[PDB]
């Protein structure tokens, strides 16, 4: 099957250059958005792995939610959210965003934010030391990597 | 053009406009508080959609001291 | 008792008494309680009458500076017919002290809007504006911080409990995010920790 | 037994008021709803205005009433200005069912609320 | 600090010096532009964990 | 004791004058911070190959939430819920149930990392030292069920390893 | 039944309501507005899926915390799809592409899918399954989709006799077909009578019948309230978007109606017209 042989390679290919770069967006609204500006650190690059941080919503890949969500912050998030291009990726940093955390028994904080967008990978820690963000981010381009969009193009 | 009974005639049409009065029962002496039964909430609705209507404030103290639409057209011609 | 225990000074002590004494014997129209803690923090206890009229003279009069401002909470109490307790926080730059200002106050009557005197409590007012309930009268601008806009409910009341009422979560069919009556995911233990026999011989409150 | 009033007298000031903020409720809606761009028509937003008015219709003590007027105006500010947004409109609907009805019957199917 | 004779805190508060430099914004920006104001909320160090209390 | 600064006057000399409209002029201590910033472009980079060169860390990390057990034994842990009590972010969640042998025993104890804020009053609070903070911090959890951990994903996490967990508290059972 | 089938105390968001429901499909439209009420209801809902996971990740987190299941199938096994219904309490045939695929016909997806799965599912013993179908679609000409449904009806109806088939009308919300193809066209104009009906109010037919007991056997037909010409909602919908072969043909059939087996007035719930939700749906036009 050629066909079914051109359709792997070129799945691999895109797969490939979807999972090369991947520049997200720095959401980071507490103490996790000094621990994401600490793997943009100098000793833990970020450019290494073709992530860069940027303020552009309208172009980022991935969307970290980092920092306590509240009730005055939810809408906001999720209207950034939906001004997002739409192959979209979602990493949940930090106690407080991975389900609830510390400030869980308590009005105003969204316990969790499955309550608002879908999360692909969680990385617990308070805040997660950087290597762990870091091996979190290579567990989503692997995940990337393991997509099989076009096969499902094909035999669809 | 300024006629009195012209001010009536389109204060009835504007009532016969809000659709929750049954009828319209165009009266002297209506009293379209307790002898229709209307409360206080729709009083001050009429007025100032009379307000909406045809043009000054109308204030709420005469709102207060309305209370029959043969009134309102007499308190149009006292400001008007 | 000389060593792992702080000592006390004395010293700070009687000079605290005696100017306390004097602005409670100077100022007799508002003042009830002028007590001294073991650590030396004056604290004075006041009806809710003349506040502007004891800020300006603590403001001033060259005996005590007391230029600066802090915090001013109002700690929920029940067991009181009134409840709420608006602590001004005042501090001077050229002595180094600290006097408590505790002015009691209702659920419903004013307090007069220290803002006019002090314009580090415009922000502060507000605040317990939204967080209690405590009204400034004649105050420019009240609104909610520290809180959502459609919330209410005031929450650092001991009425409004640990929980809210509200829980929002994102939903498809409005496609919207939407608040629903409280679902808790854990109870929330609220464990029993009162444990008795009396700790503190010295602070027997007279039974009836 | 002294209160200082916060705003008015006798429940005068108080009706006088709170028709007062009802008439700018009446006429800030349809601004509302070509602002924020909701989806409901303006006749069930009224309506469930007067709903919410009609709801704590039997209060007397004047204080109160002064206060849930400071209440509604500082709604109407915060709705007049463009802060509160799409969300916080629509949480004052109840589209989100929740059709917990009030029969006994069906309080007894799904219980232990009498 | 707020503490009946207890093993639990009765009420504690905190003065946060960034909500105290917040509150006087106008009086810092009355007279400048939108690029000021971001340098003024620089020369004032909020980090909003501790302005919120 | 102070030290204020930005007390004093531009001169009137002519050649300080004039050294400093040389500055304003020539943009020179503009290029004396190129010279700097090339200054540190010829360094060499201390960035870490992250994947092959891990990061330092410390004897007395807190990670990985792995239970203990008994040298050539059963498991350490007794049920006595001083770590459920210790626990600010009331995560830990213990049902206690007595066994065959007599000895008091547990069902079910659930840890819930996503509440989880890493403190270390569990690991100071054990009277046998049972629950550990764990060497490693390597999660990276897909789904939103995997971050709750039973009693049995602990011991398997503490099978996995203990002898790593061994060396820590054999480095440092002396500090704590 | 054993005990956490039951239902508990209030409604929803890990307050566990009494259905274990299985959802065919779920990757597009109805499944999903389907799915988003029975995780309002607090149920567990086993979605399987063929396809990318990416659709239902942006489909996925509408459950609460790990309630909904996410598991794999195909239309050729039925030992996986045995796999997937093992352990249920209910099962919806919500399946159907509107065009041939290079690798399925309309022939043995309507043909071969139902009756694997309802097979399957008489030999798991579950109850009350609920088998879409589409409005008057009989054995006559003019569309292989509209005949192939009917074989369906006849095959669920044939084979595990107590099956609910379920059948609307023409339906719209956010995410539909014909509403939108409307709005999204260049143009033509003739005469249909035509009836729509708005999602919401067929999802909540849905979860009240697959709540409420002894309504098996029974097949329903959801009637919309207004019931007028085609040309005329073609007019509407250019006025309220501001701007002056296969599916086309099943657009031009007609809609009549079967007014013998009942509606919405058995079930007790409002029927929404069109004019509001269509006014709230009708975003995205000029300005
Ligand atoms: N006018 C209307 O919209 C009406 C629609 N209906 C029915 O409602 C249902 C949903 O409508 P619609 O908007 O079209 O949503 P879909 O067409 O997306 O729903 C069909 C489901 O079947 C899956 N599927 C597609 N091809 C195959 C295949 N070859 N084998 C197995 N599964 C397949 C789809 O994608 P995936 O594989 O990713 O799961 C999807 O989950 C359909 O079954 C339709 O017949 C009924 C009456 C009126
Ligand atoms: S998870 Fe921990 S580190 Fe991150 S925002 Fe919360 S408190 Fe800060
Ligand atoms: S403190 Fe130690 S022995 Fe006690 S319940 Fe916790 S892990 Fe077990
Ligand atoms: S580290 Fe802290 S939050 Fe985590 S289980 Fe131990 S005591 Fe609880």
């Amino acid at each position: 099957s050629r066909g079914e042989y051109v359709v792997a390679k070129l799945d691999d290919l895109i797969n490939w250059a979807r999972r090369s770069s991947l520049w997200p967006m720095t959401f980071g609204l507490a103490c996790c958005a000094v621990e994401m500006m600490h793997m943009a650190a100098p000793r833990y690059d970020m450019d290494r792995f073709g992530v860069v941080f940027r303020a552009s919503p309208r172009q980022s890949d991935v969307m970290i939610v980092a920092g306590t969500l509240t009730n005055k912050m939810a809408p906001a998030l999720r209207k950034v959210y939906d001004q997002m291009p739409e192959p979209r990726y979602v990493v949940s940093m930090g106690s407080c965003a991975n389900g609830g955390g510390y400030y869980h028994y308590s009005y105003s904080v969204v316990r969790g934010c499955d309550r608002i967008v879908p999360v692909d990978i969680y990385v617990p820690g308070c805040p997660p030391t950087a290597e762990a963000l870091l091996y979190g981010i290579l567990q989503l381009q692997k995940k990337i990597k393991r997509e099989k969009r076009l096969r499902i193009w094909y035999r669809r | 053009p300024l006629t009195l009974e012209g001010i009536k005639d389109r204060v009835l049409y504007v009532l016969k406009l809000y659709d929750k009065i049954d009828p319209e029962k165009l009266s002297v002496n209506s009293h379209f508080m307790k002898d229709l039964g209307l409360d206080s909430l729709d009083q001050v609705e009429i007025i100032m959609a009379m307000e909406d209507e045809f043009g000054f404030e109308i204030p709420d103290i005469d709102a207060e001291k309305l209370m029959c639409p043969q009134e309102i057209v007499d308190y149009i011609a006292d400001k008007k | 008792t000389r060593p792992t225990v702080r000592p006390r000074n004395d010293v700070a002590h009687k000079q605290l008494s005696a100017f306390g004494e004097y602005v409670a014997e100077i100022l007799p129209k508002y003042v009830q309680q002028v007590q001294v803690s073991c650590f030396s923090e004056l604290e004075i206890c006041i009806h809710p009458d003349g506040v502007i009229p004891v800020l300006t003279f603590l403001r001033d009069h060259s005996n005590a500076q007391f230029k600066s401002l802090a915090d001013l909470t109002a700690v929920d109490i029940p067991t009181r017919q009134n409840r709420f307790e608006i602590v001004y926080n005042l501090l001077s730059l050229r002595f180094n002290s600290r006097i408590r200002v505790k002015t009691y106050t209702d659920e419903l009557t004013p307090v007069e809007s220290s803002v006019s005197v002090y314009k580090a409590a415009n922000w502060y007012e507000r605040e317990i504006w939204d967080m209690f309930g405590v009204f400034f009268a004649n105050h420019p601008d009240l609104r909610r911080i520290l809180t959502d806009y459609g919330f209410e409910g005031h929450p650092f009341r001991k009425d409004f409990p640990l929980s809210g009422y509200v829980e929002l979560r994102y939903d498809d069919e409005v496609k919207r995010v939407v608040a629903e009556p409280v679902e808790l995911a854990q109870e929330f233990r609220k464990f029993d920790l009162n444990s008795p026999w009396e700790a503190f011989p010295a602070y027997r409150q007279p039974p009836e | 037994t002294s209160v200082k009033p916060i705003f008015s007298r006798d429940m005068n000031e108080a009706k006088r008021r709170v028709r007062e903020l009802y008439r700018a409720w009446y006429r800030e809606v349809p601004n509302t709803v070509h602002l924020f761009q909701l989806d409901i028509s303006v006749k069930q937003g009224r309506d469930k205005v007067r709903e919410m008015f009609k709801k704590n219709a039997h209060v007397t003590d004047p204080r109160v009433v002064d206060l849930l007027v400071i209440k509604g105006k500082m709604e109407l500010e915060e709705t007049i200005n463009v802060w509160k947004q799409r969300t916080h409109v629509m949480r004052f609907f109840h589209e989100t069912e929740a059709p917990r009805p009030k029969d006994f019957l069906s309080k007894f199917y799904v219980g232990h609320d009498p | 600090l707020v503490s009946d004779g207890s093993s639990r805190p009765y009420r504690c508060k905190i003065k946060a010096p960034g909500f105290a430099h917040l509150a006087g914004l106008d009086k810092m920006s009355k007279g400048h532009m939108l690029a000021d104001v971001v340098a003024i909320i620089g020369t004032q160090d909020i980090v909003f964990g501790e302005v919120d209390r | 004791t102070y030290k204020y600064v930005n007390l004093r006057e531009p001169s009137m000399d002519m050649k300080s004058v004039t050294d400093r409209a040389a500055q304003t002029l020539l943009w020179t201590e503009l290029i004396r911070g190129l010279g700097m910033t090339l200054s540190y472009l010829f360094r060499e980079p201390a960035t870490i190959n992250y994947p092959f060169e891990k990061g330092p860390l410390s004897p007395r990390f807190r990670g990985e939430h792995a239970l203990r057990r008994y040298p050539s034994g059963e498991e350490r842990c007794i049920a006595c819920k001083l770590c459920e009590a210790v626990c600010p972010a009331q995560a830990i969640t213990i049902e206690a149930e007595p066994r065959a042998d007599g000895s008091r025993r547990t069902t079910r104890y659930d840890i819930d990392m996503t509440k989880c804020i890493y403190c270390g009053f569990c690991q100071e609070a054990c009277p046998v030292d049972a629950i550990v903070e764990g060497p490693n911090f390597e999660f990276s959890t897909e789904t939103h069920e995997e971050l709750l951990y039973n009693k049995e994903k602990l011991l398997n996490n503490g099978d996995k390893w203990e002898a790593e967990i061994a060396a820590n508290i054999q480095a440092d059972y002396l500090y704590r | 039944l054993h005990h956490a089938v039951i239902p508990h105390g209030k409604g929803g968001r890990s307050s566990v309501s009494g259905i274990v429901a299985t959802v065919f499909g779920a990757t597009g439209f109805l499944g999903r507005y389907l799915v988003n009420h029975l995780g309002r209801m607090g149920s567990q809902v086993i979605v399987p899926y063929r396809c990318e996971p990416y659709d239902t990740m942006h489909l996925r987190p509408m459950g609460d915390l790990g309630q909904i299941i996410f598991m794999d199938w195909n239309g050729r096994d039925k030992d996986s799809i045995r796999r997937a219904v093992e352990h249920s309490n209910v099962v919806i045939n919500l399946v159907g592409r509107e065009w041939e695929t290079k690798n399925f016909d309309f022939e043995d997806v309507f043909v071969k899918i139902p009756q694997a799965i309802a097979q399957v599912s008489k030999e798991a013993g579950v109850e009350k399954f609920i088998h879409i179908s589409h409005l008057n679609a009989d054995i006559k000409s003019s569309s292989k989709y509209l005949r192939n449904k009917a074989v369906g009806e006849k095959e669920v109806r044939e084979t595990f006799p107590e099956a609910t088939i379920i059948k609307p009308a023409d339906i719209f919300g956010r995410e539909d077909r014909f509403l939108n193809y409307f709005a999204n066209i260049r143009s033509l104009g003739k005469k249909t009578v035509k009836q729509p009906v708005y999602i919401v109010d067929v999802t909540k037919g849905i979860i009240n019948a697959i709540k409420d007991p002894d309504a098996r056997g029974k097949t329903f037909a959801f009637v919309g309230p207004n019931r007028y010409l085609l040309f005329d909602l073609v007019q509407y919908v250019f006025a309220v978007a501001h701007r002056p072969r296969d599916k086309v043909e099943r657009i031009h059939t007609t809609d009549r109606t079967l007014p013998h087996l009942p509606g919405l007035e058995d079930l007790g719930v409002q029927a929404t017209p069109l004019e509001l939700k269509a006014i709230e749906v009708l975003r995205r036009h000029r300005t």
